Parts: C-alpha cells; structure tokens; sequence
RNA sequence: AAACUGCGAAUGGCUCAUUAAAUCAGUUAUGGUUCCUUUGGUCGCUCGUACUUGGAUAACUGUGGUAAUUCU
RNA sequence: UGGUGACUCUAGAUAACCUCGGGCCGAUCGCACGCCGGCGGCGACGACCCAUUCGAACGUCUGCCCUAUCAACUUUCGAUGGUAGUCGCCGUGCCUACCAUGGUGACCACGGGUGACGGGGAAUCAGGGUUCGAUUCCGGAGAGGGAGCCUGAGAAACGGCUACCACAUCCAAGGAAGGCAGCAGGCGCGCAAAUU
RNA sequence: CGCUACUACCGAUUGGAUGGUUUAGUGAGGCCCUCGGAUCGGCCCCGCCGGGAGCGCUGA
C-alpha cells in the first residue's frame, strides 16, 4: 500500500496539506528489487497498461561491454566492492543501477588472447598450458600473420586494466536496472573513471 | 458416518450408511487420495482397496 | 472517473451537429475512429438529421446493417462511425456521393459530388517519418499510414489518395498563394488563398487567408487544410465558395431571394 | 577545478571518455571531448557550457533537459541552495471594483548552471520551463542580465 | 435451453461529506508517460504430425453433505 | 535517411544480451465456384509493433471566502536544494543513503473558521456593485467510517473481494450473510420535498 | 436599598454525555520476499500383445 503521491508531503511554503483523495492505483509503488549474487531467479510484475516488469531478485551473470575495445562479453558477476547512494547495499551485496562490481574476465582474457600479444605482462613464466599456445602462436599464412603483426601496433592496455587481468576480476559498472529489466549489463572500468573508483574503494578500507 | 462409495470401471455410486465405529477405525487419522484396504466394512469387502 | 467514457449528453455534443434539446438526454457518441469526438458527423447524425432517410436511430441501423453506406470506398455497418473532414460517403443503392465539406458556418454541408470525384480524397499529411529499416512513412488527418510517399512532401502539405487503392496520386505543397480552407476555430469553413505565414519558435504559427471577394482572416496553421494549387480547388465546393457574408450581406441576399422566389 | 566531489564519477552520459589511447597522440592529457546542445528560442550557448569541465545532468546546455513551454523573468533575491537560485517575479493584480492594482509577487526555485559564473542578487534572470527537476525547481535558467548597480 | 469461452460490468445514475493554490477556470507541456476499442499500416524480412499435436474440464449422467446462501 | 525552436529524436552500423514468473513471426471460423499428384475470391476472429482516436496521469502561468483574540512557520519522523540509486507508467524528496542549510512570510506566510465541492451560471442591478450557485452541463470527491487488494486497457471499484470500527439480518448456536449519497418505497429528522 | 423575572461571564468538584489530535505499546488483513511441498503430472523397470509401486530426474 506504499505510494508515490506528492500530496501527502508538506509544502514549499511548509504548511501542511489536507488530501482531497484517498491512494489511487495509479500511485502506487512496490518493495524495492534487493538484487543479490546468485542463480539467477526473476519474478515477472504486471504494470500500469498489462505491460511487465522483470523484478530480477537474483542474478550472477551479466553482459558487460569492455568499451575501449568495443568487446561485449556475457559475464559471471563476482563481487559487489563499491555503491555510491549506501554502504549498506555493499555489505548486502546489492545489485543496484551504478553499483560497482567485480565481475570475471575469463571471456575478455580470450578475445584478449584473439588479437594475440596484448601488452606484455608476465609471458615468459613458468606456465603455459597446452591447447591454448595455438591461439597465441598458430600456423598463419603470411598475409594473416600480417595482419596480426599489424594488430600488434593497438596492443596497448593500461596498466591498472592489466592488474586486473592479473587478479581474473575486473572492476566493473552496472548500467542496467536489474529490478526493473532484469539484466544487470554495464560496462568494464578504465580510465579516469576507473582511477576513481579505485581510490574510492581503497579510501573505504 | 455415512459413505459415498464408488466404482469408476462401472461408474457406479452408493451410499452407506456406517454406524458402528470400528468399521471406520481404519480411515481415521488418514488424508484424502490415501489408499486403505476396506475389509473392515463387511466380509464382502474383503479385498478391496479405496 | 475510472476508465475510458462512454455517453455524450446531447447539449455537450458539437454544437455543428445542429441538435436539439428536447429530443432525449444523449446525443450518439462516435466511436472512436480517424477523426476527433468533436469534429466529425457520426453516421447517424447525416442519415437522419441531415438526409432524412431515416426518423429513428433503429432505422439509421436498418440502413447501415444492409450495408448500403460507404466510407472512403469501405462499407460501415457503425452507425456512430466518426465521418469527418474530406470523407466519401457513396449510397450506390440510391446512387449518390457525398465529400463530407465545411460550410463556411463551420458545419458540415449536404455536399453532393458526382461518381467520378467519389474516387479520390484530399489528406492533410500530419506527420513524416522514417522507420523501419529507412522506409519513409507518412501520416494523414484521417489516421492513414502511407510508405513510400514522394520525398518532396511535407508536413502540412495535402496529397490526392485514391480510395480503391489509398495510394498518393498528387500532392499540393503548403506554400503562399495556394487555396486552402479553414477546418478550425472561428473562421473554420471559410475558403481562400494563402498569403502569409509567419513563424512562432516554440509556439503556434498563424497562416493569414484572403478570400476571393477580398476579405482577409487569420487562423492557425495547424487549422488550414491546402485544397487547392494556386486558387483552383482540386475538389468541388458548397453552394458557397467559401466566401463568408456578413450578417447584413446573408439578410440582404435572403430577403432579395425571397422577393424573387415568392 | 575537481568536478569529483561526489560518491559517484561525474561524467557527461554521451561522452565516451576512455577510448583507446595513443603514445604519439599523448600531449600531457588525454583531452575530452565536451558535450553540448543549443537550446531553442534564438538563446546562445555561453562559452563557459562549451569549454567548461563541470558536470550538471540539469544545465539546459550540457544536461538532460529541455526548454518547452512558458518563458519567464525574473531578479535573483537569493543564491544560497546548490545550483538552485531564488528569483522574485512581481507584477500588478486588478482588483475591478475599485479599478485599480495591487503589487503581487511570488517565489520561483531555478536552476542555474554552473556556466552562469557571476550572477549577483539583484540580476535579471531569463528561465526557461522544464519538466519537474526537484519537488518545487521547474525552470531553467537561460540568460542572465546584470543590474545596473554592478561594479 | 444449459455450460465453457469472449466482451462489458471502471459508462450511466445518485450525493455534496471531505476539500482554501487544494478542487476548479482559462493557458500551456509531456522533447517526462500509459492507452481496451475504432481507423490506417506492419504482419514468408528467424537461414537450424504440419493434410492439424497434447492433457484436461464444464455442460450432461449419477452419488451426496449442511438448519441455512447465487455453498459445493 | 528524415525531423524539431531545441534530442541523448527517427533511421543506420558494430559487439553482445535476450528473463523457467520465456516476445511476435495465425494448429481458429462461415459463403461460393474449377480445367491435368497443385492453386485461388470474399469475409469473421485472433496476435506483435507503429500511428495519441478515446482518454487518463502529471507539470507551467494567473485567479479563491472570513479571520492577527493566528506573526513568524518548516526542518528529530523530508523541511529547500545537490549526487547516486530504489520504486513508479514516467518527470519529481515519491522514497532511501550521503551532503549542503536551506525554503515561505505584513505583497499576510503558518494556523484557525466556513449552514465552503469549484465553474458555466442565478437573483438583483442607472453606473459601480451586493448576494446566491446542494441542484439536470463540465471538472472533482465518495459510496456507513477507515485501510488493503484481485481482475483488468482502465478501479485502490464497493449493485467486486479482504479485514477492523459502528450498526444490523438468519441460525437447529455449529455457522452464514450485509451496505438505497441508484429507481420507487418505509423509518427518523425536521418549517421543509411526490408512485413500492 | 428592597425586588418577581432575563441574558451572559470566573468557578471550587473534572458531576456527567458527544467529538476530534497524540506518546507508549499492541496490532487484523492484503501485498512482497525467504522457505515449505499436501497433492497432481509426465520422464525412469517389467508383463499382457493394439504394435497399481520410489524425494532416481523433472514440471506445476
């Protein structure tokens, strides 16, 4: 029976206000959508119209976008590490619009390793797996080892991006509203933005 | 108690009326779609199973 | 209150419709349809107000669920169906057309038209828009979704539709000098050259009109309907062109007639 | 100065601001690019919208609104909300029985862009109507003209 | 006839208790939204038993319970 | 591509995603005629999307009676604004977290009173005005008082449901069933208003 | 000053009725969420030749 009416609030003056009506329908709001990590569980909400909102009350999978290299990769969600509006809703683990997320970066590790050679981090330990060097090295014709050598020129990820490759988890971004949609799709952090919130979360601790 | 009996190969329907309480001893503390053996109706519902 | 409403008292209709006060409570609520509540001619209201072939709502039913009345080429069994501006109203049964016009005392006119001119319709074009996959559509005053039209038209234009097929034949564009009738406010029914359009950013621009006797009147632009290209009209007018006469000219032309008529 | 002064990166939504760099086109900075939009009616987007870095979703320049609906006036009376200012529209009201005026005035909350440097108590405030941008903020502010008492 | 399904039952009618920038009136806006129905359009634009698929359930028949209901 | 005064519009391209409570891409129905293992003309109904037909909901501007024996009010429990979000059909302190200390007022705020629903309008009126407007048209509100919901496109619906409060009906005392400010008609109230 | 009547205030006693605001609890009922899983289904193992049994899995 919660509601979204403007006239149960005072004015700007300050004086208060005598409703005329009771609640209507049409004013009505719902108990908020408390996302958490997990099997994916979503509840359908008929609304205003017959149409349907997809009230998304568990999610671990989203489609984030690597935008510097325009690479949209269906994803595992890992962690909830930031939220702006309460802390609370990190402590709970809250998948909210904007919430900061650790999410995995095996798929952007592959597309990574597709464009072969992405800036050298530590290659040369000791470890290399078989079945997997053929992606890096393969046997290409000279007009596709070309082109490869040429891919080589945009081999350039920044070094906290690289950090992150590292650790298998990439700081990440909700764009989505997954109480309302049903998705929590975003995109990976880098740049200014990522210098950010790395110092947001660090200054947290 | 009375019961309403039926026979769906038939489709056949009867109602007894049961006074004694040890015939229905049997259905007691029992749910409904439970099967009890209802010998303890009479001998001629011997074997059978409601 | 709740939902959509579903009666219209009958001093609450359109004034145009010309009805009286004393013939029930309620007056046909058209259904809902290519023109507004407020202007458009329900079935009803031109089969027996206006033509007179019926003297009961029951018998407006009788003729429509025979399927005698056409619209625009398409027969209507919905005796409150919203007929309104340019529309085509074909009996072949009787043998008659009529272009539901204004008149130039904003109502809708018995206007007869002959077989020939029932073919075809001017629309007003309201919208256009691309969509889907690059396909140009274009909307019309009566609710018609064309693809493909002509790059050259415009909104506010008017296009020639052919019933049979409600494809675009020609167009007139919106454009000084051209006639054009007046479908709203006060001077609606009123027919005459464009002169003047002059622009308000954000806010309704104001077409001036000079009528073919020489008097001039302003409307809205979203209340001019292009009907002609220079001072031509593409369809045939009232018994009036248009041309609105003052109270003292009407009296005069009145009295003159009956002097002459008996 | 630091447009981060918030629990939230502040960014313009339409600028993609981390695309991908280069070392020769390294000069010190990575540049951004700003987003900005002329608003209708004939009103001149300021220099300061254009080459400014602050971030406001509610600057009729480089936000999210639009200008639609009822031009207004007014003169700034206060200044002490974030970027909300409280101007004073006074007019005549008509009393018809003894034919004649009384002064009138009330109170409207405007939003003011940051792009708007140096506007005092006392300026004439060109505001443009939006949709509801707080509880009681429903215009923009478009253009400022200075008193003639500045100095 | 029944019964299942579909639509309507949110209109109309009554009343004036509440309600003091609230309702309301004129004016504008939705470039900040929803929209059954009518009308026009889209409706092989998916590139991997169809010459027609499945299980129910009403109505109906039959056995009933309650003092009592448009109960079942 | 197209459009607006103005898009973060429309359209286009790319990389992905695509809700077990899953989004469309017809397993539906009547009439009429035909020439080798095939076609087909009119309809009815249904589904998706777009177009606002009909609205609804929210905003803008200006306008409301008496009262200061109501002069300061609002801000703990949102009051004014900012940021992020939640919820909603969407804009919005609608709500939440954090932050700022704001916002209204003798141009009468705030509070109180109203035998105050508002307006179109009515009576009176030389001119100006005064009073009335429950009442058939438009808008609002309510269905004994509150509150919460289902269904649905649309209701916080009451000739729908669910409670409590008041009143009240039948009972075999275990239970069951209510809502005339609809049309008539009773009671009551009154100076005061008609046919089951 | 007497002195029948009439209207109005302040009141010890809060003597009785009708209302509306609020602290502190308590709190029906619906809605939502996390559980639950009566019961009903098919998929799992056989005959008869037409050619009624399990938290094994799964759906409501």
């Amino acid at each position: 029976g919660i509601s979204r009416d403007n006239w149960h609030k005072r004015r700007k003056t300050g004086g208060k206000r005598k409703p005329y009506h009771k609640k209507r329908k049409y004013e009505l709001g719902r108990p908020a959508a408390n996302t958490k990590i997990g099997p994916r569980r979503i509840h359908t909400v008929r609304v205003r119209g017959g149409n349907k909102k997809y009230r998304a009350l568990r999610l671990d999978v989203g489609n984030f976008s690597w935008g510097s290299e325009c690479c949209t990769r269906k994803t595992r969600i890992i962690d909830v590490v930031y939220n702006a509006s309460n802390n609370e809703l990190v402590r709970t683990k809250t998948l909210v619009k904007n919430c900061i997320v650790l999410i995995d970066s095996t798929p952007y590790r592959q597309w990574y390793e597709s464009h072969y050679a992405l800036p050298l981090g530590r290659k040369k330990g000791a470890k290399l797996t078989p079945e997997e060097e053929e992606i890096l090295n393969k046997k290409r014709s000279k007009k596709i080892q070309k082109k490869y050598d040429e891919r080589k020129k945009n081999a350039k990820i920044s070094s906290l991006l690289e950090e992150q490759f590292q650790q298998g988890k990439l700081l990440a971004c909700i764009a989505s509203r997954p109480g309302q949609c049903g998705r929590a799709d975003g995109y990976v952090l880098e740049g200014k933005e990522l210098e950010f919130y790395l110092r947001k979360i660090k200054a947290r601790k | 108690m009375k019961l309403n009996i039926s026979f769906p190969a038939t489709g056949c329907q009867k109602l007894i009326e049961v006074d004694d309480e040890r015939k229905l001893r049997t259905f007691y503390e029992k749910r409904m779609a439970t099967e009890v053996a209802a010998d303890a109706l009479g001998e001629e519902w011997k074997g059978y199973v409601v | 209150a709740r939902g959509p409403k579903k009666h219209l008292k009958r001093v609450a209709a359109p004034k145009h419709w010309m009805l009286d006060k004393l013939t029930g409570v309620f007056a046909p609520r058209p259904s809902t349809g290519p023109h507004k509540l407020r202007e458009c001619l329900p079935l009803i209201i031109f089969l027996r107000n206006r033509l007179k072939y019926a003297l009961t709502g029951d018998e407006v039913k009788k003729i429509c669920m025979q399927r005698f009345i056409k619209i625009d080429g398409k027969v209507r069994t919905d005796i409150t169906y919203p007929a309104g501006f340019m529309d085509v109203i074909s009996i072949d049964k009787t043998g008659e057309n009529f272009r539901l016009i204004y008149d130039t005392k904003g109502r809708f006119a018995v206007h007869r038209i002959t077989p020939e001119e029932a073919k075809y319709k001017l629309c007003k074009v309201r919208k256009i828009f691309v969509g889907t996959k690059g396909i140009p559509h274009l909307v019309t005053h009566d609710a018609r979704t064309i693809r493909y039209p002509d790059p050259l038209i415009k909104v506010n234009d008017t296009i020639q539709i052919d019933l049979e097929t409600g494809k675009i034949t020609d167009f007139i564009k919106f454009d000084t000098g051209n006639l054009c009738m007046v479908t709203g406010g006060a001077n609606l029914g009123r027919i005459g050259v464009i002169t003047n359009r002059e622009r308000h950013p954000g806010s309704f621009d104001v077409v001036h009109v000079k009528d073919a006797n020489g008097n001039s009147f302003a409307t809205r632009l979203s209340n001019i309907f292009v009907i002609g290209k220079g001072n031509k009209p593409w369809i045939s007018l009232p018994r009036g062109k248009g041309i609105r006469l003052t109270i003292a000219e009407e009296r005069d032309k009145r009295l003159a007639a009956k002097q002459s008529s008996g | 100065a630091d447009i981060q002064t918030e629990r939230a990166y502040q960014k313009q939504p339409t600028i993609f601001q981390n695309k991908k760099r280069v070392l020769l086109g390294e000069t010190g900075k990575e540049k951004l690019p700003r987003y900005y939009k002329n608003i209708g009616l004939g009103f001149k987007t300021p220099k300061e919208a254009i080459e400014g870095t602050y971030i406001d979703k509610k600057c009729p320049f480089t936000g999210n609104v639009s200008i639609r609906g009822r031009i207004l006036s007014g003169v700034v009376t206060k200044m002490k909300m974030q970027r909300t200012i409280v101007i004073r529209r006074d007019y005549l009201h008509y009393i018809r029985k003894y034919n004649r005026f009384e002064k009138r005035h009330k109170n409207m909350s405007v939003h003011l862009s940051p792009c708007f440097r140096d506007v005092q108590i006392g300026d004439i405030v060109t505001v443009g109507e939006c949709r509801p941008l707080s509880k009681t903020v429903r215009f923009n502010v478009l253009k400022v003209t200075k008193a003639a008492g500045t100095k």
